[PDB]
């Protein structure tokens, strides 16, 4: 019943600072050492630190010695991390992990409750709404029929991509955004019966909420 | 007793390899380095010090030597005092094993290192204060014969007060220690077994891990084992000296039986780094290592 | 400091098999070595500790080994459950590290690309840009190849490519590719091919296109 409950996701500007908390609940939490990874293209893990919660004292990895910085609150059963002059490179997602401990004659020691995970995203670009164009069969078969949807050039992640309202379900594809200079980029495509298109209205939903935009596009054959 | 002398060599050699084997262990393998361990270390140390010493004096004191009263009480008790530091550290750990697994949650701030170094030395301390009774001018000196005259033959069994063996020692500083141990043991076993039984009706994970416990409650076992063996020890030698004391003016013991409590007992420091490298894979591996590593050097 | 070691980076295979998985250090951390689990979108789980010993409610078909240098981890009859990424951590020294993950992923039968190029859209040309996508659908292995070509001449720049994971139903891969170019650019050109080689088939598969 244990839970480390991490704070929200976080986007900033290279430069800045962000403090990054686990609250613990269903247990003691001066019990422990809190610990802090982070992951970095949803592979390779690395250990931060970590952090007495009794008394606030500190082991540091050499890497992130300077970068990182662990505090705690022990009134709130929380742990922060904090991190300083971002760039780029500190984009990744960071857990708290806590720390057991028995003897076996040796310690033994192993993180046995890891918090959801947090994002932090650090970026120059400005939130920018996408560029939604249909895209539909080069100009003039088969049994099936594939159409696409190209969003372009937003910011930041993530966009909602539906067809016709997500009552078009089967037959998607929708592939991880990319990286253009500062902007994001990303497709979709729905394949479906030719008996189904164009006889049938099949439409691209795109949802940016940051740039609080919603757009539509149907798809249609290409002229004629 | 020709065999017996190669004998009590063969012992302080082993002794002393394999306890400087475990705190070499300790010192170069980073798992090992914790308050449990640092008892452990004192035990071993405490164990070395009757190979390289408690033995020499146990084979003077055989072939009848003559000196001052005091100068002679010291070379009769020693040992004592290395048996009494020796039932500290394991009651230490006794109590360590204790919070440990009953109260897990105050064990990080309540058992640190620094206090591990104080209640170590308070131990060597008494163990000094209480190991040599003769030393503080407590007195079975002033009642061979034309051995000297400032030098009065220092042999234990009437140069030792059995008044005290049975007393002060048996009956006070070792098998009170030895019993609320008895205790405290059987209370972490029977407690973890409850515990356990009953995380069993609760699918998990309702508190701390079971596999975590259990682990922990072997280990503490294996623990517990090296207190079963110093008592199967020097309980013999304690049981001589009890019932030859209580009829003073009764029977005694012969020289081909009460020539091995002596023995035994000074086994007791043998048997530790042969238990743990049974029962314990860290120190085993490392042992192992040690060993593997030294020895193709 | 202590560095770990994990291979393979990747393994596909099929449920019932068995499976195993190596971490080797860079010096001696003794047993004591953690295995952890995390499966797409979650975060690590407590798999074995100590370097043999199961977390609780791990199943029994779960085991860990090794020791000094040399740790591995085994799965036995492999379950649809055990699909996702492994990680070792050694617990030696005062600072830590992770190996670099193994991801298991499931073995299916082999498939072929479904190939399709749309040509920039309107809107688009007005905006002043030129973007040509490609399609390659439900292939596997995941393993292929696009090649964009221009009138017959190879591009390799402006492209950018981009891979599903397994998908949910029929746990193939699923690749776009975009070619993007300036509309004067993209004008100044006739015929646009993109061409896909896989292991399904000893020609390339080639969709194309002219501006008429
Ligand atoms: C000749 C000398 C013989 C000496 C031998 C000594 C062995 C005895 C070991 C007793 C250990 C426990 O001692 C005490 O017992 C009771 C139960 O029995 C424990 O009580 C525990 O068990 C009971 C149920 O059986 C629970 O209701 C209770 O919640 C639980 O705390 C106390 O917490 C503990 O303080
Ligand atoms: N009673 C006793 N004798 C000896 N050595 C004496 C050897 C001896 C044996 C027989 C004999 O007739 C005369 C002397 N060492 C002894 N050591 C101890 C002892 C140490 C700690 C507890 O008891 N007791 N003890
Ligand atoms: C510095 C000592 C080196 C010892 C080399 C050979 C071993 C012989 C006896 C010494 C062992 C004593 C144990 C010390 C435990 C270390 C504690 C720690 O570093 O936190
Ligand atoms: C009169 C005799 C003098 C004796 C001199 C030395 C006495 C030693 C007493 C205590 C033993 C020390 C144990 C060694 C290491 C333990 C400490 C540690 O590493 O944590
Ligand atoms: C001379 C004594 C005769 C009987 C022996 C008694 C048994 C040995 C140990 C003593 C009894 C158990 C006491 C348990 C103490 C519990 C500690 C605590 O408060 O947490
Ligand atoms: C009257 C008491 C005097 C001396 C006390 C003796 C202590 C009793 C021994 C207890 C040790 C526990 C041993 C546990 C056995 C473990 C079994 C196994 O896994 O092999
Ligand atoms: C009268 C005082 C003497 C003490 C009575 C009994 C104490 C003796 C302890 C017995 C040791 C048991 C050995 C168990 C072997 C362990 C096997 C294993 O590795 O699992
Ligand atoms: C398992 C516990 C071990 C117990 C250790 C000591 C036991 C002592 C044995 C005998 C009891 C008292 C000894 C005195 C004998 C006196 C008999 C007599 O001559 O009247």
């Amino acid at each position: 019943e244990v839970q480390l409950q991490q704070s929200g996701a976080e986007l900033v500007k290279p430069g800045s600072s962000v403090k990054i908390s686990c609250k613990t609940s269903g247990d003691s939490f001066t019990a422990y050492n809190m610990n802090w990874v982070k992951q970095s293209h949803g592979k390779s893990l690395e250990w931060i630190g970590n952090i007495n919660p009794y008394y606030g004292s500190t082991r540091y990895n050499q890497k992130f010695k300077g970068k990182a910085t662990l505090t705690v609150d022990k009134s709130s059963s929380t742990a922060y991390i904090q991190l300083n002059s971002l760039t780029s490179e500190d984009s990744a997602v960071y857990y708290c992990a806590r720390e057991g401990n028995y003897y076996d004659g040796g310690s033994v020691r192993y993180f046995d409750y890891w918090g959801q995970g947090t994002t932090l995203t650090v970026s120059s670009a400005k939130t920018t709404a996408p560029s939604v164009y249909p895209l539909a069969p080069v100009c003039g078969s088969g049994s099936s029929v594939t159409l696409g949807c190209l969003v372009k050039g937003y910011f930041p992640e993530p966009v909602t991509l539906t067809w016709n309202s997500g009552s078009l379900s089967s037959g998607v594809h929708t592939f991880p955004a990319v990286l253009q200079s500062d902007l994001y980029t990303l497709s979709s495509s729905v394949t479906v019966t030719s008996s189904t298109w164009p006889s049938q209205s099949i439409t691209c939903n795109v949802a940016h909420p940051a740039s609080s935009t919603k757009v539509d596009k149907k798809i249609e054959p290409r002229g004629p | 007793s020709s065999v017996y002398i190669t004998v009590e060599l063969a012992i302080a050699v082993l002794a002393i390899l394999g306890n400087v084997l475990v705190c070499w262990a300790v010192w170069l393998n980073s798992n090992l380095q914790n308050v449990t361990n640092y008892f452990v270390v004192s035990l071993a140390a405490a164990d070395i010090a009757v190979g390289v010493l408690a033995i020499p004096f146990a084979i003077t004191i055989s072939t009848g030597f003559c000196a001052a009263c005091h100068g002679c009480l010291f070379i009769a008790c020693f040992v004592l005092v290395l048996t009494q530091s020796s039932i500290f550290s394991l009651l230490a750990i006794a109590i360590d094993r204790y919070i440990a697994i009953r109260i897990p949650l105050r064990y990080n701030g309540l058992v640190t290192g620094t206090r591990a170094k104080g209640i170590i030395a308070i131990c060597w301390v008494l163990s000094f204060a209480i190991g040599l009774t003769p030393m503080l001018g407590w007195n079975n000196c002033g009642q061979s014969q034309g051995c000297g005259e400032g030098q009065v033959a220092c042999l234990f069994e009437d140069v030792v007060p059995m008044n005290y063996m049975v007393y002060f020692n048996f009956f006070a500083c070792v098998l009170v220690p030895l019993l609320l141990m008895l205790g405290v043991y059987l209370r972490i076993f029977l407690a973890a077994r409850r515990q356990l039984k009953q995380m069993e009706s609760q699918p998990l994970p309702g508190e701390r891990a079971r596999s975590t416990l259990q682990k922990e409650v072997h280990a503490a076992k294996s623990l517990a084992i090296i207190v079963g063996l110093f008592a199967l020890c020097w309980l013999p030698l304690h049981i001589i000296n009890c019932f030859t004391f209580f009829c003073p003016d009764c029977s005694h013991a012969p020289l081909w039986l009460m020539y091995l409590a002596i023995v035994l007992s000074h086994t007791n420091s043998v048997v530790n780094p042969f238990i743990y490298a049974y029962r314990i894979r860290e120190f085993r591996q490392t042992f192992r290592k040690i060993i593997r590593s030294h020895v193709l050097r | 400091d202590i560095v770990m070691t994990q291979s393979p980076a990747s393994l596909s295979a099929s449920v019932g098999d068995t499976v195993t998985i190596t971490c080797r250090a860079s010096e001696f951390i003794y047993s004591s070595l953690t295995w952890y689990q995390q499966k797409q979108g979650g975060s690590p789980q407590l798999l074995v500790y100590a370097a043999t010993n199961l977390a609780d409610a791990v199943p029994s078909r779960f085991s860990g080994s090794g020791s000094g240098t040399q740790f591995s981890l085994k799965i036995n009859r492999l379950q649809p459950e055990d699909f996702g990424t492994y990680y070792c951590q050694h617990f030696y020294g005062s600072t830590w590290a992770f190996g670099g993950g193994t991801k298991l992923e499931i073995k299916r039968a082999d498939a072929a690309p479904t190939v399709s190029i749309f040509p920039p859209s309107s809107e688009q040309l007005t905006s002043g840009g030129a973007s040509v996508v490609c399609f390659l659908n439900n292939f596997y292995p995941k393993d292929i190849n696009v090649k964009w070509k221009i009138d017959g001449s190879e591009r390799q720049n402006g492209v950018l490519n981009s891979w599903t994971d397994q998908d949910s139903k029929d746990s193939t891969y699923s690749m776009s590719s975009t070619l993007t170019l300036t509309k004067d650019e993209y004008e100044r050109h006739n015929s646009y091919t993109c061409e896909a080689t896989h292991k399904t088939s000893t020609s390339p598969i080639v969709k194309s296109f002219n501006r008429n």
